[PDB]
């Protein structure tokens, strides 16, 4: 039902700063509940390593997709 | 940058350093912290330990044999 687009390659290095760690934390939940799609980069550097760390812990925590 | 953050970790300023030096966004290599975080820890400073382990730093690969023996 629901897709999020969220930009990657902007930067290289990310910052784990938790105004800007806890929106994600709370976006990757709000796609859990609503059975979302995200589409990232998939870099292995930056903010894709950490929203797929996320989604790892909440699914070891299936009903959430990620691309 | 080392001069500054030295500096600054030095006089215990974390707001300084937090935004001026590390909003700059250029590549942290690991080999930076590492040098940076063994010489707060010994220093006492605990806001630092936090920035750098924030701004991204792989304490298990840190925290080296070596180290630990010598601390």
């Amino acid at each position: 039902p629901n897709l999020v687009i969220s930009v990657t390659g902007g930067a290289k290095n990310f910052a784990l700063k938790p105004r800007m760690r806890k929106i994600f934390s709370r976006l990757i939940y709000i796609a859990q509940s609503k059975g979302a799609w995200i589409l990232t980069g998939g870099t292995h550097y930056g903010l894709m390593k950490y929203i797929g760390e996320v989604v790892r812990d909440n699914t070891i925590s299936e009903n959430i997709v990620a691309i | 940058w080392n001069g500054q953050l030295k500096l600054l970790l030095e006089w215990n300023q974390l707001d300084l350093a937090s935004d001026e030096i590390f909003t700059n966004d250029r590549r942290w290599e690991s080999a930076d912290l590492q040098e940076v975080m063994f010489t707060a820890l010994i220093k006492d400073r605990p806001k630092f330990v936090r920035l750098f382990l924030e701004n991204g730093l792989n304490l298990q690969k840190f925290l080296t044999n070596e180290v630990l023996t010598e601390l």
